[PDB]
């Protein structure tokens, strides 16, 4: 994981 | 249908930042509650990108405050994540959902909590932010500040628990 969420961006999207 | 053009034109806008742009194109009839092609309204668009004078516009103009996007998220959702604290404020001045639930149970005061912004933590308890929500994983605002390494604000959610 990491990445903050946006438009297509989960809060929880994988490792 | 007719006006979808002027509607993604004002999303494009709002995304960009052009401040009068966006004027132009609601006095022109523009839908203020297009959306993109994730879900995204303009007011979606402007809070992720921190421009809060169009922030404040789209709300005069009728933005629907707590409108969804594919994952969930409101504006409020994406302004709490990107640490825009006036367009917090702005938009739960509106009506905003402070407890709005995204997708995966995801609340604003998870994020805030796990981003480690103590201030955006003290402005959402304060308009009542559900210390007890649980995300698709269990989890708390507090089980997020925890898990990354936020301690100050770890304890401030414990002592607003009780």
């Amino acid at each position: 994981k990491s990445i903050r969420i946006g438009p297509g961006q989960a809060f929880y999207a994988x490792p | 249908g007719p006006g979808s053009d002027l509607g993604k034109k004002l999303l494009e806008a709002a995304r960009a930042g052009q401040d009068d742009e966006v004027r132009i194109l609601m006095a022109n009839g523009a839908d203020v509650n297009a959306d993109d092609n994730t879900g995204e309204t303009p007011l979606h668009l402007a809070a992720y990108e921190g421009h809060l004078e169009i922030v404040e516009v789209l709300l005069k103009t009728g933005a629907d405050v707590n409108a969804e996007d594919m994952m969930g998220f409101t504006p409020l959702h994406l302004a709490a994540a990107w640490g825009h604290l006036e367009i917090v404020e702005v938009l739960l001045k509106h009506g905003a959902d402070v407890n709005a639930q995204d997708n995966q149970g995801v609340t604003p005061l998870h994020l805030a909590a796990y981003e480690g912004h103590l201030e955006f933590v003290e402005v959402l308890l304060k308009h009542g932010a559900d210390v007890n929500a649980q995300d698709k994983f269990g989890k708390t605002p507090f089980d997020l500040a925890i898990d990354n390494g936020n301690e100050d604000i770890a304890e401030v959610l414990q002592k607003a628990a009780k």
